[PDB]
C-alpha cells in the first residue's frame, strides 16, 4: 500500500482519488491519501471551490516512484512531484500518518470496479498519449485537446491518441471502398491491432484511458475517441471472440461508473443506438446492452 | 456547405462542378411470380452528371449486368455510382476536373466521399434544391440510349443543345429545369407541348426542338401552366 502526501492544502477545492472525492478547506489539515492499491494506474484530481471549470489531474503508478502534492500560488494549481530522496519521503509520510492527516484510498473489498476500469491501462502507455518525458506522471486537464481535434494548437499540450478517421486512405483499401467503409474489419484488425497498437490489450488501453479522462475531466476530444474506438469494433463483422466478450465486460463497467446526470454529454447517442442496435455487433454486447436500457432508456 | 435558393449563381461562375443524380441507377419492373409472389427485373440505367455551366453531360450506362448476383441493390447502386463518378474523374484531365461536386440525394455523399479520398481537394456538396433530374429518362433519346445498351457505355450529350449560343448558362439552367419539372409532373402532356407542332423538329445532334426564340417564350408559359395546373390537382387549392 503506497502514499501520496500533501505538502499542506491552501486553496479550497474537490480532490478526486480514481472514482472517490473528498471537499478540503482552504488551509485544512490535509496532508495526503494514504493505503492506495498498489498494482494499477491511479488518478488524482481537482477542482477549485472557486472555478468549477477546469478539472485537472495526474495520472500515476506508485511503483515508478514517490509521488507527492504541492499547491503552487504563482501557477495557482495543485502539482504533483517526484521526491527522489527514499528516505527524506518515508519520514514525510510516517509523520503524517502518525499525526493522522491523510485520508484512506476507500476500497470496499468485494469492489473490483477501479480494476475493472483501468485493467489494460498502462502507464508507459499514457505517457506516450500524454507526452512529457521529465515526469513519471501524466497531467490531463478539461481543456486539452487531442492530435485529430489539432488538425481540424500547441503540440506540447496535445492527447496523442491513436488517430482514427472512417473516411481516410488508411480505413479504406482501393479496389475495396465500399466493402471496407461498411465491414471495418481489415482497419480495425490489420491496420490498428495487428500495425499500430500490436494487440488488443493497448487498444483496450487506450480506449480506457479516453473514457476516463472524458469521464474525470470531461475531456471533450477523449470521448470522441473513446466513441470511436468502440464504432470501430462494433462496425466490424470480424472480431475475435475474445475481444467482444471483453468489449462487453470494458463497457458495462465504464456505464456502470457514469454519474447519472452527465449522459447527455457523456454519450453520443448515434454511436451507441448504432452499436447496439445495428451493428455487426449488435447481439455481442448482452451485459452493455442491458445496463444501457435499464440506466437510459432515454438515449435509445 | 449544402446548395439552396441563396447560393443559387454559384453554379454559373468558372469553378468547374458536376451535378450527380443516381435516381436512374439501379430500376426495376415489379411483377408477379407464377407461385403469385412478387419478383423485380431490373432494367438498364443511368448515372446523370452534369456540368451546369457548359451543359456537357455524362450519362453513364448502367447494363443490368452490373447487378448479377449482387445483394442489398439500392445500396451497391449509390456505391456504383460513386465508383463510376470517381472514375469519370479520374479520366479528366486536371484541368478539366470539377472542384466540386454536389449530389443530388444526400444517401451519395458517403460512397462518393470514399471514392473521392484521391482528390482531397474536390469538395462533395450536398443540396436542398428539388431538382428534377429524375425525369432525364423522359428525354426520348436518353432514353432510347440507356434501353438500347447490351454493355456498359459512356455517352456524352450537350443537355443545352445549342442554346449558349444565345442565352446565358443561368438562363438556360432554368429553362432545362422547368422541362424536366414539367415532364415529371405530368409527362404525356408536357412531351405534347414539346411535340404538338410537326414543323418544329430536333435536330439529329440535339435532345430538344430546334424553337425559336419567340416559341420558347410560348412553349415556357405552357410548361409553367401545366406546372401549376398540376399542383391545383394534386392538393386540392
Amino acid at each position: 500500500m503506497n502514499t501520496v502526501p500533501f505538502t499542506s492544502a491552501p486553496i479550497e477545492v474537490t480532490i478526486g482519488i480514481d472514482q472517490y472525492s473528498f471537499n478540503v478547506k482552504e488551509n485544512q489539515p490535509f496532508h495526503g491519501i494514504k493505503d492506495i492499491p498498489i498494482g494499477h494506474v491511479h488518478v488524482i484530481h481537482f477542482q477549485h471551490a472557486d472555478n468549477s471549470s477546469m478539472r485537472y489531474g495526474y495520472w500515476f503508478d506508485c511503483r515508478m516512484g514517490n509521488f507527492y502534492i504541492q499547491y503552487d500560488p504563482k501557477d495557482g494549481l495543485y502539482k504533483m512531484m517526484e521526491e527522489r530522496d527514499g528516505a527524506k519521503f518515508e519520514n514525510i509520510v510516517h509523520n503524517f500518518k502518525e499525526r493522522q492527516m491523510m485520508v484512506s484510498y476507500p476500497k470496499i473489498d468485494e469492489d473490483d470496479t477501479w480494476y475493472n476500469l483501468t485493467e489494460f491501462v498502462q502507464m508507459d502507455k499514457i505517457r506516450k498519449i500524454v507526452r512529457k518525458d521529465e515526469n513519471q506522471f501524466s497531467y490531463v486537464d478539461s481543456s486539452m485537446t487531442t492530435v485529430q481535434e489539432n488538425e481540424l494548437s500547441d503540440p506540447a499540450h496535445s492527447l496523442n491518441y491513436t488517430v482514427i478517421n472512417f473516411k481516410s486512405r488508411e480505413a479504406i483499401r482501393p479496389g475495396h471502398e465500399m466493402e471496407d467503409f461498411l465491414d471495418k474489419s481489415y482497419y480495425l484488425n490489420t491496420v490498428m491491432l495487428q500495425g499500430i497498437f500490436k494487440n488488443s490489450s493497448n487498444y483496450f488501453g487506450e480506449l480506457q484511458f479516453a473514457f476516463l479522462n472524458a469521464m474525470f475531466f470531461g475531456n471533450y476530444g477523449s470521448s470522441l475517441q473513446w466513441h470511436a474506438m468502440i464504432e470501430l469494433i462494433c462496425s466490424s463483422a470480424t472480431v475475435p471472440k475474445h475481444m467482444l466478450d471483453k468489449l462487453d465486460e470494458i463497457l458495462y463497467y465504464q456505464i456502470k461508473t457514469l454519474p447519472e446526470q452527465y449522459s447527455d454529454i457523456l454519450l453520443n447517442e448515434r454511436v451507441w443506438n448504432i452499436c447496439l442496435y445495428s451493428s455487426f455487433q449488435k447481439n455481442s454486447l448482452h451485459n452493455t446492452e442491458k445496463i444501457m436500457e435499464n440506466k437510459y432508456p432515454e438515449l435509445l | 456547405g449544402a446548395m439552396n435558393s441563396s447560393n443559387y449563381a454559384e453554379l454559373f461562375n468558372n469553378d468547374i462542378k458536376l451535378f450527380v443524380d443516381d435516381t436512374n441507377v439501379y430500376r426495376v419492373t415489379v411483377h408477379k411470380t407464377f407461385e403469385g409472389n412478387v419478383a423485380t427485373k431490373a432494367i438498364n440505367g443511368c448515372i446523370f452528371t452534369l456540368n451546369p455551366k457548359t451543359g456537357h453531360l455524362f450519362l453513364k450506362i448502367i447494363h443490368t449486368s452490373v447487378w448479377a448476383g449482387q445483394k442489398r441493390l439500392s445500396q451497391l447502386a449509390k456505391w456504383k455510382t460513386a465508383e463510376e463518378v470517381s472514375a469519370l474523374v479520374r479520366s479528366l484531365p486536371k484541368e478539366e476536373q470539377p472542384k466540386q461536386i454536389i449530389v443530388t440525394r444526400k444517401a451519395m455523399l458517403d460512397p462518393l466521399e470514399v471514392h473521392m479520398l484521391d482528390f482531397p481537394n474536390i469538395a462533395i456538396r450536398p443540396t436542398e434544391l428539388r431538382l428534377p433530374f429524375s425525369a432525364a429518362m423522359s428525354i426520348d433519346k436518353l432514353s432510347d440510349v440507356v434501353m438500347k445498351a447490351t454493355e456498359p457505355q459512356m455517352v456524352l450529350f450537350n443537355i443545352y443543345d445549342d442554346w449558349l449560343d444565345r442565352i446565358s448558362s443561368y438562363t438556360a439552367f432554368s429553362r432545362l429545369t422547368l422541362l424536366l419539372r414539367a415532364l415529371k409532373t405530368n409527362e404525356e402532356s408536357a412531351k405534347m407541348i414539346l411535340l404538338s407542332d410537326p414543323t418544329i423538329t430536333i435536330k439529329s445532334y440535339h435532345l430538344w426542338p430546334s424553337f425559336t426564340d419567340e416559341q420558347w417564350i410560348t412553349i415556357e408559359s405552357q410548361m409553367r401552366d401545366l406546372i401549376l395546373t398540376e399542383y391545383g390537382r394534386k392538393y386540392n387549392v
